């Protein structure tokens, strides 16, 4: 799979 | 331009996105060196676009539900450039939470990370 | 160092991470402008360190379970740099999947994005 990255 | 990186302020830019299914629209997109592929909101697309199912790996593991793949290329123009980025396919967020310019697009506009 | 962006090659760095709960270890970490804060594998912390509940939003939506927040600061040293990045707090991957250098760390490096 493509990776896509992070929010709080 | 040079975009400083700051935990409190996401590195975002205005982009004009043409999905080739409706007129080009302006979005605010996150510049993300941790995205393999660009993500645009499904809200951009006309009601009966054929989009493919796909899996995407993110923070909490693999998702099958959240993203589709476009069937047609997407063209993207950044503020002060007439020359579009053309992505053969890109991810489409079915929840409309995310517009993300990833390394596919950044490659085309010769974007780099620089650490002194 | 200029780091070219390429969808086929993830932009990674070797970083020495000091959780202050265990011996420091050097890991390969993703350079991630789309990360609000840095993520460290739970395997770098001692068994039974106090770790705080936290929520994280990523590609598959929100997870309550997957990440903890550290109790102590985490120091991070890059190749050929003596001075540590000092992160007041950062995320901890309870699934041992992710090591991610986020904008909190990149700000202290004075890293930037450059789009010509």
């Amino acid at each position: 799979a493509p990776q896509v990255x992070v929010m709080h | 331009p040079v975009i400083p990186l700051d935990p409190a302020r996401r590195p975002v830019i205005k982009a004009q996105v043409d999905t080739q299914t409706s007129h080009p629209k302006t979005i605010e997109a996150l510049l993300d060196t941790g995205a393999d592929m660009t993500v645009i909101p499904i809200a951009l697309f006309s009601s009966n676009t054929p989009l493919k199912n796909t899996s995407v790996l993110g923070a909490g593991g693999q998702t099958q539900d959240h993203f589709k793949l476009t069937s047609l290329p997407v063209l993207i123009r950044l503020p002060f450039r007439t020359t579009p980025i053309v992505l053969t396919s890109c991810l489409v967020d079915t929840k409309n939470n995310w517009a993300i310019i990833g390394r596919d697009a950044l490659q085309q506009c010769q974007g780099v990370l620089y650490l002194p």
